[PDB]
């Protein structure tokens, strides 16, 4: 009963000791069938025990693409027409969309507070190192004498190994943009939706640890209650003191921007053996386009930084965080000197043009302006756009000042010698402006807009005539046709 | 009320120690009492033999003639089965009860006459009484349900890890399908080497190991849930684990004063005896019978702990409305538990 | 066992669908509220379905030609989160009833074939969005057009991604309901239909008519027929499931 601990009513104890008995008999089909048969039926919320989470965290990391025989020698009938790893994942993502609602209008608050206890007990076992204790007493559980599940050891028992919660992050990030099926599948249905759960839970334990830690405490010590925070040990796994040049290259591992890291790339190895091997009796069917590959791998690289500008946002203006030893300004010019360095501009758009615009606020209109300020240092300044993101008149006046400052028109007479890089550079500084414009249009719900309109008309026409004088067979990367249709 | 298939009355005639015995039992936990050597085993032997047992199916009587007391000429056994609730097959033919008659003479065949409500013979074939017994889901054949004084003593005694597994498997009829379908090492292997579609037999046999593994998961899980729910009358916790690699029944328990569950064979006599009695109770759970007997559960458990065993038996068995227990024990023990509650029919 | 009606039979036009994706992915930071010229390679919904990898004249399953029994036919398919994204562009909510019903039935047929169903995303957000566009009375009366009585294999599939429909179709098929379920249990019991009975139990357990708990006489009926010990492998499953649906409260 240290904190968030909820005791067991006898009507939940039965389902607690029954699921563990079923799981002890190597019978996971019925363990899963226990939860699914009573999911959307009534207002009961049959919660998973906290040790039947570390089982679904290990039933998830064994997909048929490399363990087809073992998934068949367990239940050779396959009643549900699904595997053990595609239903475990479908439960963890179904009992998580319930946790982050806390809707008491249908469930009972006791079940919703018990489920949170199970989830936090589960995610309080993942303690990353660098290189069993059941809190209840009513029942004896599994995971006391059982170590491995179908060969795969465990998740809590493996991520705690020295230098392993850092290798699996680089595993799911580097093999994100891969072409070989044995490698791309190891991070599309095994480690990509599993890190999206770990990050979404480590970022919900933080939402609780802040309130129910010490109200009315000194600011100098409130920052000391963020060094033992759950989001602090998570980012403590990064075993370097160069977050200005290490967190900017761990998020973008397999991306190809202008990689200047003279140090050798991080050694990436599989978590469980046989992961980078497809099996003979399974042939893939889903065709993943290279654009689709680099759309769901940049919605995770951004989601992994979006949990770093939520830990750093809580640092008070006076002091700085102790355990990670990082600054909320050394990682806005670090995720901007590489974002402004991308070669494939279809990855740049996939990163900035996000499908979750409202939740992923508070840090995107910081890298967007932070990146536009990194490009104009070569195109030829002080950017105050985010401070003017609330009042449109000031943001306008600034953008007309910028376009009059000749930072959106092309460079000097050098046209064809270095066109291939100049066009990419000048168009990469247009997405940031477009992203900021979209945010303003969403954060604000007159004549200055029209003045920006005609100014951008003259600028675009200047680029157009410059490209015409470039004896070039195609159009320049115009701006206008986007802003015109955005405004209306 | 209780579904049909419970014994109303039992009448004997010139048995091992009873000249003319008449008992009446209820549709639930039914204690009967006495003392050592009072014919308590005689009634259990008669109730086993009166349905499906053979002359040498008890290992105590050598034939069907030694049962008759010396000096007597013959013997007679007659039982009554209730037919009022679910299970009253063709009740219009007989009535609301079924009467059987097992008469054994000094010389000649033993008649197996079946009677109706008014006591007139309606059948004499062994097959008729056998299908009557096996319809009401009676486990006559089974050598566990109607455990003898020594048969039950074989379970509730000094056991090891890979001995309770054997007892549980044999009692649960799970050492019958792992032998009737384990000779496949010669019927699918050595019965095909004559040319190096007759493999249809191997096709059915592969769709039959599913039947065993899906009836050993749901039958060894029901006997494990009713072992954690019977360790909660001493404020204990724990479970029992089947190891097919070793064929073992390691049972792990955790007491109020304990911090980490240990193996059963590390405690005093009382907790081990309680755990083994709990396992004995759990064995009967998966197999849906209708009549269960027992004799002499005081083999090694002291009276102070035999009282706790009695309370366990009373809570676990009295509430069930579909298992007529006929437990036999000499001492009168209706003075500690809730025997006054409806569902107990202690008889002397 | 290995054959689940496989709506998408041929291969997918991976080159034309890839082109359509690139144009569409730049149409989320320009619209999202106002309603298209991103796609005119598929002027009608039938053309889009053909692009997905379906054959001509495709919306019904009849089982005369073993329709829900076609084998693997290992054809590659496009990701479901994009197939459903391209599909909703053809709603025309304020339009003719026939095209709306065609869209509904095409959506349904695309939902419950093994190719899509086995490779769906656990996020599971698009399908519910397509569901709220219709009321469950019109999603179950003009429902998935599989037969009602004998076909309980895709009923369990439907009530496996849309669980809140559990009591929505049970009052349509069983149109007194408590005595109708046992009546339709004997018909699948005195027919030796031990495979379409397993999915009859898994479908209707949990509703208002057949609740969980120790209380149904089914476990009796699945106890007299077990004497062969080699009878059937879908009869030692039906009794292990029913032994678990009783110890649940």
């Amino acid at each position: 009963g240290a904190h968030y601990f909820v005791e067991l009513t006898e009507k939940h104890l039965l389902a607690f000791e029954m699921l563990n008995s079923m799981c002890l008999l190597e019978n996971y089909d019925h363990v899963l069938l226990f939860l699914e048969c009573q999911f959307g039926k009534s207002h009961n919320l049959a919660v998973i025990p906290f040790d039947i989470i570390l089982v679904l965290f290990t039933l998830s990391t064994l997909s048929e693409y490399y363990k087809e025989p073992i998934l068949r020698a367990n239940d050779p009938y396959n009643t549900s027409r699904e595997t053990l790893s595609r239903r475990a994942l479908k439960l963890l993502q179904k009992y998580l969309a319930i946790l982050k609602e806390f809707d008491s209008e249908q469930y009972n608050l006791y079940d919703l507070e018990l489920l949170r206890c199970q989830f936090f007990l589960a995610i309080d076992t993942l303690t990353p190192k660098k290189q069993f204790k059941n809190p209840y007493r009513s029942y004896i559980s599994c995971l006391e004498q059982r170590n491995t599940i179908l060969g795969n050891r465990l998740l809590n028992l493996k991520l705690n190994e020295p230098g392993e919660f850092i290798n699996m992050i680089l595993w799911t990030l580097s093999n994100s943009l891969q072409e070989s099926t044995p490698l791309f599948l190891s991070s599309h249905e095994i480690w990509m939706p599993l890190l999206e759960i770990l990050i979404d839970l480590f970022s919900c334990r933080q939402d609780y640890f802040i309130q129910h830690e010490a109200q009315n405490v000194s600011k100098s010590l409130f920052v000391q209650r963020l060094s033992e925070s759950p989001l602090a040990v998570f980012f403590e796994s990064l075993n370097t003191r160069n977050f200005a040049n290490r967190f900017s290259e761990y998020v973008f591992l397999n991306c190809d921007y202008k990689l200047p890291s003279d140090n050798y790339a991080t050694p990436v190895h599989p978590v469980y053996n046989g992961e980078n091997t497809i099996v003979d009796t399974y042939i893939p069917t889903i065709k993943c386009s290279p654009l689709y590959k680099s759309q769901k791998s940049l919605a995770l690289r951004r989601k992994l930084i979006g949990s770093c500008f939520k830990l750093l946002l809580r640092v008070p203006d006076g002091h700085r965080l102790i355990t990670p030893r990082i600054v909320a300004d050394d990682v806005i010019q670090g995720i901007s000197r590489t974002l402004a360095s991308f070669n494939d501009i279809l990855q740049f758009k996939k990163f900035f043009m996000t499908e979750n615009l409202s939740q992923e606020s508070y840090f995107i209109p910081l890298l967007a302006e932070g990146t536009l300020s990194e490009i104009l240092k070569d195109t030829q300044v002080i950017l105050t756009l985010v401070e003017n993101l609330s009042d449109g008149v000031s943001f306008c006046n600034e953008v007309i000042g910028l376009v009059k400052s000749k930072c959106f028109a092309f460079t000097e007479q050098c046209s064809q010698a270095s066109y291939e890089e100049a066009v990419l550079n000048i168009e990469k500084c247009d997405v940031c402006l477009l992203v900021l414009l979209r945010y303003l249009l969403h954060l604000i719900g007159a004549k200055e807009q029209l003045e920006m309109l005609h100014a951008i008309e003259k600028n675009d026409s200047g680029r157009r005539q410059w490209a015409k004088a470039l004896n070039l067979g195609n159009d320049p990367p115009l701006l206008y046709p986007i802003v015109s249709q955005m405004f209306g | 009320e209780s579904p049909s298939g419970y014994i109303k009355k039992v009448i004997l005639r010139n048995f091992m120690c009873h000249e003319h015995f008449e008992l009446e039992l209820g549709s639930r936990l039914n204690f009967i009492v006495g003392n050592n050597g009072s014919g308590k085993s005689a009634i259990l032997t008669a109730i086993t033999i009166g349905l499906g047992a053979k002359a040498s199916e008890t290992n105590r009587g050598s034939s069907l003639k030694d049962l008759i007391r010396e000096g007597c000429y013959s013997a007679k056994i007659i039982l009554h089965l209730d037919n009022s609730k679910y299970g009253a097959y063709q009740q219009g033919i007989f009535g609301n009860e079924i009467i059987v008659e097992r008469i054994i003479k000094r010389d000649g065949p033993a008649s197996f006459s079946l009677r109706s409500e008014n006591g007139k013979e309606i059948s004499n074939k062994k097959k008729d009484i056998q299908t009557v017994v096996d319809y009401f889901s009676v486990p006559v054949s089974n050598p566990m349900c109607f455990l003898s004084q020594d048969a039950a003593r074989s379970f509730l005694t000094a056991s090891t890890s890979q001995d309770k597994y054997s007892h549980f498997m044999k009692g649960t009829l799970l050492q019958e399908i792992t032998e009737n379908l384990l000779y496949a090492s010669a019927i699918h292997d050595s019965a095909q080497e004559n040319m190096a579609a007759l493999n249809r037999l191997h096709n059915s046999l592969k769709a039959r190991d599913q039947n065993y593994k899906n009836a050993e998961k749901g039958t060894c899980f029901d006997a494990d849930m009713d072992f954690r729910a019977s360790l909660k009358v001493r404020k204990f916790s724990g479970n029992l684990s089947f190891i097919k690699d070793t064929k073992s029944l390691e049972i792990y328990i955790l007491t109020t004063n304990d911090e980490k569950a240990r193996n059963v064979d590390t405690l005093s006599g009382g907790e081990k005896s309680f755990s083994q009695m709990a396992l004995l109770l759990a064995t009967w759970k998966p197999m849906r019978s209708r009549i269960i007997a027992l004799d002499q559960f005081d083999v090694f458990m002291d009276q102070v702990n035999r009282k706790i065993g009695t309370t366990l038996i009373v809570k676990k068995l009295k509430d069930i409305a579909r298992t007529q227990t006929i437990i036999i024990t000499p001492q009168d023990i209706g003075k500690i538990a809730d025997i006054d509650s409806s569902g107990v029919s202690i008889h002397r | 066992k290995y054959k689940d009606w496989h709506f998408i039979s041929k291969n997918c036009h991976y080159e034309q669908l890839m082109d359509l994706e690139m144009k569409d992915t730049a149409y989320s930071f320009l619209f999202g509220s106002s309603r298209e010229f991103v796609h005119l390679k598929c002027p009608s919904i039938t053309n889009l379905l053909v692009l997905f990898g379906v054959n001509q004249e495709k919306l019904k399953i009849n089982y005369e030609k073993k329709e829900n029994s076609r084998y693997d036919n290992l054809c590659t398919i496009f990701p479901v989160n994009k197939m459903l994204k391209f599909l909703m562009y053809f709603y025309s909510d304020d339009d003719n009833d026939d095209v709306r019903e065609f869209f509904l039935k095409a959506f349904i047929c695309l939902i419950l074939d093994r190719k899509v169903f086995n490779a769906m995303e656990s996020d599971h957000r698009l399908c519910f969005k397509v569901l709220e566009l219709f009321n469950e009375a019109h999603f179950i009366n003009s429902y998935f057009e599989i037969v009602d009585k004998n076909d309980f294999f895709l009923h369990y599939r439907l009530l496996q991604i849309f669980p809140h429909l559990q009591s929505a179709l049970l009052r349509r098929r069983f149109s007194t309901i408590q005595q109708n379920i046992i009546k339709e249990f004997n018909e699948f019991f005195d027919c030796k239909n031990y495979k379409n009975l397993l999915y009859f139990i898994l479908t209707m357990y949990g509703s208002k008519f057949i609740p969980f708990g120790p209380k149904e006489y089914f476990k009796d009926c699945i106890l007299d027929i077990s004497n062969e010990t080699t009878n059937d492998v879908e009869i030692s499953i039906l009794k292990g499931i029913l032994n678990l649906f009783s110890k649940i409260r």
